[PDB]
RNA sequence: GCAGCUUGCUACCUCGAUGUCGGUUCUUUCCAUCCUGGCCGUGCAGCAGCGGCCAAGGGUGAGGUUGUUCGCCUAUUAAAGGAGAUCGUGAGCUGGGUUUAGACCGUCGUGAGACAGGUCGGUUACUAUCUACUAGAGGUGCCCGAGGUCUGCGGGUAAGCUGCUUUUAGUACGAGAGGAACCAAGCAGCGGCGCCACUGGUGUACCGGUUGUCUGACAAGGCAUCGCCGGGCAGCUACGCGCUCAGGAAUAAGAGCUGAAUGCAUCUAAGCUCGAACUCUGACCUAAAAAGAGACCUCUUUAAGGAUUCCGGUAAAAGACCGGUUUGAUAGAAACGGGAUGUAAGCACCAAGGCAACGAGGUGUUCAGUCCGCGUUUACUAACCAUUCGUUCCUUUCACUU
RNA sequence: AGGCUAAGGCGUGUCGGAGUAAUUCAGUUAAGGGAAUUCGGCAAAUUAGCUCCGUAACUUCGGGAUAAGGAGUGCCUGCU
């Protein structure tokens, strides 16, 4: 199985699950659940919510 | 027609207005009917990815406007699943003006199209640039 | 009147729709034997569902040679005991039980279902059956088996379930000899089914209690202006002026669920022995975790969790021998959240 | 000549009321066959037509005008058949039309008024007595007492129906143009039965942000539709997922064999062989209350066993059903695993500023705090204590017992 | 006005318990499509306060007009 990583929460996708959101330009995003998709469509940035992995990266040097 | 590996829900509904994404000269079309669909009582005809359906041009150049034509769906906002387990979705529906066989009248397609129509209709695959 | 035609609502091939008289599925037809002697059935308890990633190998299929995701139902199958032998006689009025011989050794917890038979005639009764078959009166032989749910943990009950199975052979003498050989022993699921073969499943479905016509037969609601006039989920008309009666084919309300149903051509994907290979983190919801040996079935199976599932070799299969599936990954994610 | 599905003719029933037209919902019947199955003829090369015969198992749809039936039109489709059931169906619905009282236009009348012409407006009553049907229970009948496992007199079914693409094959046929069929495979539409690993909806458990106000302020809460907004587990659910065959027997139209009346010939007069989506069988659901009221086995007749109490849910409108009961993990508590939300209060440092007081807010302690109608371990508390049927009741109408 | 609280008057707009079906009266939400429903957008949804910019055909010159169509809005510190 090929391993694809969630765009928002930075988590591996379990095979047989997950989603794929394709954008009008052509950019593709991987969503591991409905929480990540909902926060994505709402407008949150992964950098700002600190339960995501990127938010942890900015908060380590905080 | 030839079977598809994936499973496509029939999202768009007869009466829907789609934004055609080619350079033939039309912007908006109106799905009238779906080829190869019997139906039952009270059910509106519906169309999904890779379905040839007759439309009507609503916004476009004067010569193309008011013309009944054939077209297929290349994207849809309603999710569908790959053979190996995954769900794919788009932000907007799209369609391309073609012929009965599948040759698109436009020589240029804007935006991505689903790979399953690319396998069913090879011409749409070649005429496209980015496939997701 | 220009009428618009519509297929009938629901199926009348399952009527009357009443509660099953027992909690154990009963088989009406046994297949034709095409091999060496063996039992034709087995029993187990349903646990839950998962999915697996297996290299596709269905011949002529579109997705051949590539990975796919498949839903599978995990079924717990502790070994069963063959407790008796029953002989049937053929005449004008159909089969008639004419003899039974029980095993000498039995489980003490069988006293909860029936009082334990005492060890009286064993050799003499068996030779009696042999003489009956020798004088050409007996036509077929059936085996009586029961389950032992005390080893499991997710199933509260501790009382066995008794049912009759069938032996598969090409002669009555062979069936009698095999039944003598296997009488009063433990039979494992591997001795009945080979990996990759098809099976037929029977079970009592989930119960919904009393339900109305809309959810019981799938009739149409009231549409438009009629949707707020007093009757929305009631049926349109109960009949015509003549005949002056309500037909039994009109949709009405009553029991829904808890019937006996059969599914055809379900494939067996894996025969397991250790339960750690299927148990998700936190165990299955409302069940617990698997302790004994199990079996993976492609697709869905009738009935909810903790329900008894009976299995028999296929009765209307088409395809030839399939082969052993190649399981690559078995999902053990949490079923919860 | 047939039918009574159009309009007429009659006045036999109903005026101490049998609620009209069309549409909607749901069920069924007919064949005079629109498609699907099988055959025959052709002025049938192939493809496709034309005409007729058997066949009622399945299908027969979506829209624009119009109150419409009817009819016209549009794009699909294998085809988008026609009739009957109080012109099926108002103690089911609707109220567009017609059929009250108001008013306008045209034409009649001297006038009140009228139209068989048009237009606008205009109340839809009832708590089901009997029967029928759909499901659920309690008795009595058959029966040694009780339990279990079966058989199957019967009942039901459409459980599947129909297309597109590929191979056969650019082959047979045809001057060319054009262009099939037996078998084989996949996919799809509709129908049926089920399920909840994946996706979507809900989720008035739960977590967070925030407005107005009240409890003196912080903290914690109340009310405003859950106040509103964001996320969401379990469960339920479809827009999600799984399965959904033949083979055989006897036949219809029809095609043949044998064969005489009628030396020959003849498919028929006896007899025989093939032959349909029809019929039966085979799958599937139900079925000892099958009055011929069943078979077999086991346990035991002051017992086996059954009920009630008690702890529960794979079940549940009431009943019923399925489990456990110390010789025990049935339900709950505690801890842990797996999850939901999003980093708690106080404390410290900084903060645009301000002489100061104060300061929205940020960073650290802190993947924190709060919560879980899920699991594991664990007898920590509760499944204890009992009653009742398996004796006609008293009488010594008794085989008992003071 | 509507919402939240005083004083004052009440728990009497005079039947309770239990929590488990169908159906029914009144509400909350709903993927993709968006009148395809129906005699007919009936019913329900959309918009909504205030400030600023801008405002058509027609006109009895009074109007149309809140036409249409766009932007801003909280809290804290210091002020004019
Ligand atoms: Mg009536
Ligand atoms: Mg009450
Ligand atoms: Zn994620």
């Amino acid at each position: 199985m090929e391993q694809r990583k969630c765009y928002f929460c930075g988590k591996m996708l379990e095979p047989g699950t997950g989603k794929l959101y394709v954008k009008k330009d052509g950019s593709t995003y991987f969503m591991c659940s409905s929480k990540c998709m909902s926060n994505f469509a709402l407008g949150r940035l992964p950098r700002r919510t600190e339960w995501t992995e990127k938010g942890k990266i900015q908060l380590k040097k905080a | 027609m030839k079977g598809m590996r994936s499973n496509i829900p029939r999202a768009l509904n007869a009466g829907a207005q789609i934004a055609c994404v080619d350079n033939t000269g039309a912007k908006v079309v109106e799905i009238i009917s779906v080829k190869k669909y019997r139906g039952v009582k009270n059910r509106m005809p519906c169309a999904g990815i890779g379905d040839m359906c007759v439309v009507s041009v609503k916004k476009g150049t004067p010569e193309m406007r008011k013309q009944v034509l054939l077209a297929v769906v290349v994207r849809q906002k309603q999710e569908f699943r790959r053979p190996d387990g995954l769900h794919v979705s788009f932000e907007d529906n799209a369609m391309v003006i073609t012929d009965e066989e599948g040759i698109p009248k436009g020589t240029d397609i804007k935006g991505p199209v689903a790979r399953e129509v690319a396998e069913r209709f090879p011409k749409i695959g070649t005429t496209a640039s980015i496939i997701v | 009147m220009a009428s618009i035609h519509r297929p009938k609502r629901g199926s009348l091939a399952f009527s009357p729709r009443k509660r099953a008289k027992s909690h154990i599925p009963r088989f009406r037809a046994w297949p034709e034997a095409t091999g060496e002697p063996k039992l034709q059935s087995f029993a187990g308890y349903k646990v839950g569902m998962t999915h697996v990633i297996m290299v596709d190998d269905t011949k002529n299929s579109l997705t051949q040679g590539m990975e796919i995701s498949v839903p599978v139902t995990v079924i717990e199958t502790p070994a069963i005991r063959v407790a008796a032998i029953r002989a049937y006689a053929e005449d004008s009025t159909g089969e008639k039980a004419i003899a039974e011989v029980w095993a000498a050794d039995l489980d003490p917890e069988l006293k909860r279902r029936i009082p334990i038979p005492a060890a009286g005639n064993q050799a003499e009764a068996l030779e009696n059956i042999g003489k009956l078959i020798e004088e050409g009166r007996v036509s077929d032989v059936r085996a009586v088996i029961y389950t032992l749910p005390k080893s499991l943990t997710g199933v509260p009950k501790k009382v066995p379930d008794i049912m009759e199975s069938g032996i598969s052979a090409r002669d009555l003498g062979t069936k009698f000899e095999y039944s003598k050989t296997i009488l009063g022993t433990l039979v494992s699921v591997t001795d009945v089914f080979k990996n990759g073969t098809l099976v037929d499943t029977a079970a009592i479905t989930i119960g919904k209690g009393t339900q109305g016509p809309v959810k019981r037969w799938g009739i149409q609601l009231m549409k438009g202006k009629h949707s707020r006039q007093g009757s929305l989920r009631q049926v349109g008309t109960l009949g015509a002026f003549n005949p002056s009666r309500v037909s039994w084919r009109v949709p009405q309300m009553g029991q829904m669920g808890y019937h006996q149903r059969t599914e055809f051509n379900k494939r067996i994907l894996k025969i397991g022995s250790d339960g750690e290979e299927v148990t998700p983190e936190g165990g299955f919801i409302n069940y617990g975790l698997v302790r004994g040996d199990y079996i993976l079935i492609k697709g869905s199976v009738p009935g909810p969790s903790k329900r008894l599932i009976r299995l028999r070799d296929p009765i209307r299969a088409k395809k030839a021998d399939l082969g052993e599936p190649n399981i690559l990954y078995i999902s053990r994610e949490s079923k919860q959240g």
